[PDB]
């Protein structure tokens, strides 16, 4: 039983941690979006980094 | 003008997409104006020349 409630705690810190990854307001790895895209140059051709969920 | 370049007086953006459309719409704002800017000064050359010319 110990066991079991200290990997209930460690799971609950793995959900919280991963709740609080966000960096101003916007996350790539939260799951709160499929894709960032980030100008590459000028003309606004882009530079997607597909979001990897945690 | 604005009217002249090709935009509005209400010309904006309320998105992402809006803006990225925006930026080839003001590409194609500052082009055609810096075209015009460069005919006016060919034209002032112009009469420069013919001025040098009747005196």
């Amino acid at each position: 039983n110990a066991l079991k409630s200290d990997f209930d705690s460690l799971r609950d810190q793995i959900e919280k941690a991963a709740t609080n990854a966000k960096f101003n307001g916007v996350s790539i790895a939260d799951g709160s979006t499929t894709k960032l895209t980030f100008l590459a140059n000028s003309d606004g051709s882009g530079f997607t980094v597909n979001a990897k969920t945690i | 003008s604005l009217a002249g370049i090709g935009l509005t007086t209400t010309s904006t953006f309320t998105t992402a997409a809006a803006a990225k459309t925006m930026i080839g719409t003001i590409d194609t704002a500052l082009q055609t104006a810096t075209n015009k800017l460069a005919s006016l000064g060919t034209s002032s050359v112009g009469l420069d020349t013919h001025l040098t010319f009747v005196g």
